[PDB]
């Protein structure tokens, strides 16, 4: 790898074939300083207190994505249809800060060694699927070229929780539940 | 069955000692391979792999080409170190430090920025090393880190246990102190 | 006061 005191990405450009889909998002020191919203082309924040270090205007992440299309239908034929590699994720559940019962929490779930970056997070209390109070962030890049993603729960603990964190990927046999241990 | 086909760019801006050392790397990536990249210390197109070879050679043949990327290091790299990265970089998020008994004494540092931390333990003002186990650091993913640092514990009476953490944020070191 | 990015060039061949 490289040495350096900080790194920063500007921006990662992802493209698949699968959808097809691409994310475009800039990085510093590992984490999301903005993305952009590739439907409605406009730069946005997941931690809008980073939107005070500059905006982007977002066409120039929109042609990279033109250009992304067409250069993954070249390495498609270069590299003769072969197919992305899927990886085995690992997953792992915590709380943002220690749990004191009443007092409102978040739940985190990083789903590391994502490839190829297509996944379903979900969020499992008592056995059923949770949809309010989630968020998560983009496919996370990594200097191996997989990827990470988190997904968040916001929560009051109490004495008869019951949390999991479900993942599906192609890697995966069959979905992973990553029960938490508080 | 499901399969994809993925195309990375990553546009990777690496800075040492402030400005001082400023350096673009550019890389093209098929699947999980990079096949071709700029590296601006070299300052031309290299093929990664051979199927990078037709790109370096079609990249490095036009200067208009060439003298783009090589701009990119000052239009990119420099330019996001004034606009954003320095600001940055002066950010500070103050751990919560919290230790809490589960024998074992748990000392929970939380929700913290940067990454950098020292997380010590002290018994009786001593530094104690042995039967301690400290988690890596944790990424939230939300800006800030989280870092656990238990201690195997057998207490006498009158025994002070002190968790010492330090921090860029901190004017002085945060201790915090637990006794039976 | 606006953040850059890199460009993705087109491939050669
Ligand atoms: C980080 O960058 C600065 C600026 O170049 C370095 O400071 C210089 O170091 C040499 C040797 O100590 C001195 O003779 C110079 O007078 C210094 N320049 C200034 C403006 O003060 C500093 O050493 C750098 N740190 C590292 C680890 O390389
Ligand atoms: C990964 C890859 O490029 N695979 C093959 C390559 O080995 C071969 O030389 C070419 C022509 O046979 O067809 C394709
Ligand atoms: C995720 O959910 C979608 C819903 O359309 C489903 O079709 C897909 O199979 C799921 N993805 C994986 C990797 O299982």
């Amino acid at each position: 790898d490289i040495v350096a005191d900080h790194v920063a990405s500007c921006g990662v450009n992802l493209y698949q074939f699968y959808g097809p889909s691409g994310q475009y998002t800039h990085e510093f020191d590992g984490d999301e300083q903005f993305y952009v919203d590739l439907e409605r082309k406009e730069t946005a924040w997941r931690w809008p207190e980073f939107s005070k270090f500059g905006g982007f205007d977002p066409q120039g992440a929109l042609r990279n994505m033109a250009v992304a299309k067409h250069n993954l239908n070249i390495m498609i034929k270069r590299y003769n249809s072969t197919a992305a590699t899927n990886e085995v994720p690992e997953v792992t559940v915590f709380s943002k800060s220690p749990v004191t019962l009443g007092q409102p929490n978040t739940l985190i779930c990083l789903v590391d060694n994502i490839f190829p970056p297509v996944v379903n997070i979900t969020w499992l209390s008592n056995g059923q699927s949770v949809t309010e109070g989630v968020s998560e962030t983009s496919f996370l890049s990594k200097s191996d070229h997989s990827f990470f993603k988190i997904s968040y729960l916001t929560f009051l603990p109490s004495a008869d929780e019951i949390y999991d964190c479900k993942v599906e990927h192609w890697g995966l046999d069959q979905p992973l539940l990553k029960h938490w241990e508080p | 069955s499901p399969e994809d086909f993925v195309f990375q760019f990553k546009g990777m801006c690496y800075f040492t000692n402030g400005t001082e050392r400023v350096r673009l790397v550019t890389r093209y990536i098929y699947n999980r391979e990079e096949y071709a990249r700029f590296d601006s210390d070299v300052g031309v197109y290299r093929a990664v792999t051979p199927q990078g070879r037709p790109d370096a050679e079609y990249w490095n043949s036009q200067k208009e080409v060439l003298e783009g990327t090589r701009a990119e290091l000052d239009t990119v790299c420099r330019h996001n170190y004034e606009v954003a990265f320095r600001g940055i970089l002066q950010r500070r998020v103050e751990p919560t430090v919290t230790i809490s008994p589960s024998n074992l004494l748990v000392c929970s540092v939380t929700d913290f920025y940067p990454g950098q931390i020292k997380v010590r333990w002290f018994r009786n003002d001593q530094e104690e090393t042995a039967g301690v186990v400290s988690t890596p650091l944790i990424r939230n993913g939300d800006w800030t880190f989280q870092i656990l640092v238990m201690l195997e514990m057998t207490p006498q009476r009158g025994d002070v246990y002190t968790c010492h953490v330090e921090h860029p944020s901190l004017q002085s070191p945060i201790t915090v102190e637990w006794r039976a | 006061a606006g953040n850059h990015a890199a460009g993705i060039l087109t491939l050669g061949k």
